[PDB]
């Protein structure tokens, strides 16, 4: 089926925030746990462990699915992402399956054209949606809003709008909200019912 | 190919500025080029810019003088701007609009190439393993260049740059770890430089001898502006080819891209768009994109490019849009001190604030030497500490001091005095460049040097 | 000696802190106030154009 | 209660008559029924964005800010329905809520807000940081009402001058907070000690608050003399003689 990218697939209902979501890292468990189809933010500066958090989130968690998006990470690190994450494994009642058959990846370099570096991110919101529509928990992680935003921002400076404070359009606090909003816990539309929910983790270069 | 004959216009329906506007020309294509016949008879090139309905625009390169609206005529191409493209360019130098300065003849096509080209396959990208030597102490040993890391060199006005960028010309090679150098070539590309500093560049390339692997390219600060964003583009296509066709790894150097900048402004306001930050165009970020990441290594191949430009600091601004820009889409970078400068070290290369990206993977035991990380970590803390201590003993005085920071203030100044100076005709394999670092090593005792394993130091310190 | 080198040392300390206090709450917060004032005007005088 | 919703994933421009039809509801309720009607709003900032993105669209006149240069009319015109009205008894009372984008106050949107309004009550992360259950730092929080409704008849004569005395005195305490913060303890005086233990027990007691209590406006005013009983009877110059001379013990 074909569904329109900036549209919302709609639901039978929004619950809140019930069980918690868990990861093999003692810290973020214990002392600030996540919860859920509940939404998260990282630093990204260099030489910091998002590898860490990413493999974990990626290996250890209870998500059934799992979506990486790209938004241009300058070439090599996206070759360095394509092919380690590919490797990975993890136990399954025994079994390698180091296949990942739980993921699914987006890949944008830095100069694939402008729309599709700065639609990419509404791409990975539908997918993750259409997996969570299956009842499944499935959680999503974005290497970097920071490029979406100044994606965002050269197409408004194609357009020649008119520049708010930084250079940065008017959009922005509006398609960030939205954005963040249409994660959360729900109950799906379907005679076999059902529940699912969908988790966001960006992250954050300032 | 194009069967057909070409068309001769003669209308002109005006001039305005640097362009021409022509009427009834019939199926016009966006990029092509196009001749023009003068009254005396002089010959011109330029390229179309806008086309609509019936009507045409032309930029002209050699610049609007003299037109007529009658006596002048036009031609028709009927494609877009190639190039030719061949092994045997080695040797050669030229002006970048593909006419060799040079009293050589030109160069024959062994393949057309669409200078605008198309972007990498990310699932074919291979993350670098090997290294480029460079000839320098401080880049080899302070930082490290992998085949495929991009690391743009920031400079300022009356910095010795173009220098720096010469040495690496002259030097540059492969580390031969006991399929020779052969398969080893530079594509040096200098844009709206003065005549002093490019007839160097010239003498210098043709002294030494390295004229067997080297493609030189120069554009004058007085051509045509559209030379100059066509040229760096031209040395790209024939790195591409020469590097993916035949099987060579490749070190492309860009000169003075600020420059390339400012003719990017020129065409936007030739083609009327309302300026963005600072009054560059608001579409510069994805230029500069297009003409970087050209390079790295792919799968089913053994060729490779690395890119290192040079770029003008505009008065130590560095939230300048330029700088900021490479800085988002480039791997690391090196910095030029004034202050080096000043006190007459000829490499003012700066160690504090560089950083590479990829070093971790740049080195190790399967390649020139397994101590070499632990060395850079340990001489990086021993450099900034006695920073530190120079900066104490500027207030606290001498007679306060202990053994240990005369050791460090010893290591500082015998750093400063040998290895960071190179000289300008001075070669150092990395193997003597960790053996200087050794040495300067060895002032302290086994135990002061925490940073690095037992193991290396019962191996070398002695 | 050691009497009256410690009463010196004491007053001098003190003094030396009062200057570092000085400049770390006072100076700082009025110049970096400055600078994003100058930004900002910057900015607005650049979008009028 | 009579609701309206908008999510953020409702249509953009909606916004710009979201609050119009609500305030037209209450209108009706309050004039054509004399009720007392209070009204709260979520977010104007949310507004102004949509009045922003209109604005610009259009190719308007921009001021400060990317704004449009009118949006004070606007302003004006949403802000301006309240106050009660000859003959009739009801009453529209409004308490908007509004944020700033960062701790600056220059922004144009709490500026024309305080403008238009006749006040404001400010909230500062600084007392949220402290985990005070009203983070409300009084010092901006400039009322302009507290002239008509306050004094004998209403509450008490010495309202009034007990909460200028008390602004005096927590204004000198944040003075000598400074100073302390670059002179030291030691250079301080006995005046400089109190006005410090004022503001400490200011601090404790009259803004330190239950999520759940409802404390009456004399369990208020006795807290406040409590508070200034800490000061000599000389210290305070912001209250008559006629006044202290009789609540002062």
């Amino acid at each position: 089926q074909v569904w329109p990218v900036r549209q919302v697939r709609p639901v039978t209902e929004k619950l809140p925030a019930n069980h918690p979501l868990l990861t093999g890292q003692r810290v973020l468990d214990a002392l600030f746990p996540c919860v859920q189809g509940g939404t998260t933010a990282i630093p990204g500066a260099f030489g910091c462990g998002k590898t860490v958090i990413s493999q974990s989130l990626s290996k250890y968690s209870n998500s059934d699915v799992i979506i990486y998006v790209g938004c241009g990470e300058r070439g090599n690190e996206m070759s360095e992402v394509l092919r380690d994450f590919p490797e990975l494994t993890m136990e399954v009642d025994g079994k390698v399956e180091s296949i990942m058959k739980r993921t699914a990846l987006v890949a944008n370099t830095s100069n694939m054209p402008v729309a599709a570096r700065e639609a990419s991110i509404y791409t990975g919101i539908t997918l993750s949606e259409y997996f969570r529509d299956m009842g499944y928990h499935v959680s999503m992680m974005a290497d970097s809003t920071s490029r979406w935003a100044e994606a965002l921002r050269e197409i408004s400076g194609r357009l020649a709008e008119m520049p708010a404070d930084s250079g940065y359009p008017a959009y922005l606090g509006a398609r960030l909200a939205s954005f963040y909003e249409r994660a959360g816990r729900v109950k799906c539309l379907g005679n076999p019912e059902r529940e699912g929910s969908v988790s966001i983790v960006g992250a954050v270069s300032p | 190919y194009l069967s057909q004959p070409r068309l001769t216009y003669k209308t002109v329906s005006g001039v305005n500025g640097p362009l021409v506007i022509l009427d009834h020309v019939k199926f016009p294509r966006y990029a092509e080029i196009v001749h023009l016949t003068l009254p005396d008879g002089t010959k011109r090139s330029g390229q179309v810019l806008e086309v609509s309905g019936s009507k045409a625009v032309v930029q002209v390169f050699e610049g609007t003088s003299g037109i007529d609206a009658k006596k002048t005529s036009c031609e028709f191409t009927g494609d877009i701007l190639r190039t030719p493209v061949s092994e045997d360019m080695l040797g050669r130098v030229f002006n970048g609009s593909g006419k060799p300065i040079d009293r050589g003849p030109v160069v024959l096509a062994e393949d057309f190439l669409d200078i605008m080209g198309q972007p990498i396959n990310p699932q074919c990208r291979i993350y670098p393993e090997e290294m480029i030597q460079t000839g320098i102490s401080a880049i080899d040993g302070m930082n490290s260049i992998a085949r495929g890391q991009k690391i743009p060199i920031f400079s300022a006005a009356g910095l010795p740059h173009n220098e720096i960028a010469a040495q690496i010309c002259r030097q540059a090679g492969l580390v031969k770890k006991s399929y020779s150098e052969e398969n080893f070539a530079i594509v040096f590309a200098a844009m709206g430089v003065n005549m002093e500093t490019a007839r160097f560049f010239k003498s210098d390339f043709e002294e030494n001898g390295s004229m067997d692997n080297v493609c030189l390219f120069l554009n004058l600060a007085n051509d045509p502006t559209i030379e100059r964003i066509i040229t760096p583009r031209l040395a790209l296509t024939t790195a591409e080819f020469l590097a993916y066709q035949c099987e060579k790894h490749v070190l492309v150097i860009l000169t003075d891209m600020s420059s390339y900048a400012e003719a990017l402004r020129e065409v936007s306001a030739a083609r009327e768009e309302v300026p963005g930050r600072r009054g560059f165009p608001g579409y510069m970020y994805t230029d500069l994109a297009t003409i970087y990441e050209r390079a790295g290594r792919v799968e089913g191949r053994n060729g490779s490019i690395t890119q290192i430009p040079i770029l003008t600091m505009p008065n130590d601004d560095i939230t300048h849009p330029i700088p900021d820009l490479t800085g988002y889409i480039t791997e690391g970078q090196i910095y030029v001190d004034r202050q080096l400068h000043n006190r007459q070290i000829y490499p003012p290369i700066n160690v504090l604030p560089s950083l590479s990206r990829l070093m971790k993977s740049a080195i190790g035991e399967g390649m020139t030497r397994k101590d070499h990380a632990d060395v850079s970590n340990q001489l990086y803390a021993c450099y900034a500490i006695g920073k530190d201590v120079q900066a104490m003993k500027a207030v606290v005085g001498e007679e306060a001091l202990t053994s240990d920071d005369l050791l460090y203030l010893e290591f500082l100044q015998k750093f400063e005095k040998n290895f960071i100076t190179q000289g300008p005709y001075e070669n150092r394999t990395v193997y003597e460049t960790l053996d200087i670092g050794w040495q300067l090593l060895r002032i302290f005792p086994k135990e002061m040097l925490k940073r690095i394993p037992q193991s290396t130091l019962s191996e070398f310190y002695p | 000696s050691l009497q009256t080198s410690f009463v010196t040392l004491d007053e001098a300390i003190k003094i030396t802190n009062r200057r570092v206090n000085a400049i770390e709450h006072v100076i700082i917060p009025r110049i970096e106030r400055t600078l994003a004032y100058i930004i900002t005007e910057l900015d607005e005088r650049e979008r009028e154009e």
